[PDB]
């Protein structure tokens, strides 16, 4: 489920990361670098 | 050996580490590179996340290893 990705997100890096990280970013959590777009 | 850390934003970061060093050393480097603390800094190798209580060689971290930096749970 890569329909909702963060800003400046890298598809290659996303599909390359494990399901654990793919679910962490999809949940909309763990955002320190930039501010979420709610 | 130098390793490349590609963040979720496709940001590659070259770090000079060794197969004998510990993950803690690799993470520290990224800090002086991007500026992310060990609380929000996460590593990804072999399809799994690494820990600070282990050695690079433990995860089979070879030269020019393609590491992936991920943001950990943060307050905001």
């Amino acid at each position: 489920p890569l329909c909702s990705l963060p800003e400046g997100v890298d598809q290659e890096v996303f599909k390359q990361l494990p399901v654990d990280i793919q679910e962490e970013i999809l949940s909309g959590k763990s955002r320190e670098k930039f501010q979420g777009k709610l | 050996m130098q390793i490349f850390v590609k963040t979720l934003t496709g940001k590659t970061i070259t770090l000079e580490v060794e197969p004998s060093d510990t993950i803690e050393n690799v993470k520290a480097k990224i800090q002086d590179k991007e500026g992310i603390p060990p609380d929000q800094q996460r590593l990804i190798f072999a399809g799994k996340q690494l820990e600070d209580g282990r050695t690079l060689s433990d995860y089979n971290i070879q030269k020019e290893s393609t590491l992936h930096l991920v943001l950990r749970l943060r307050g905001g």
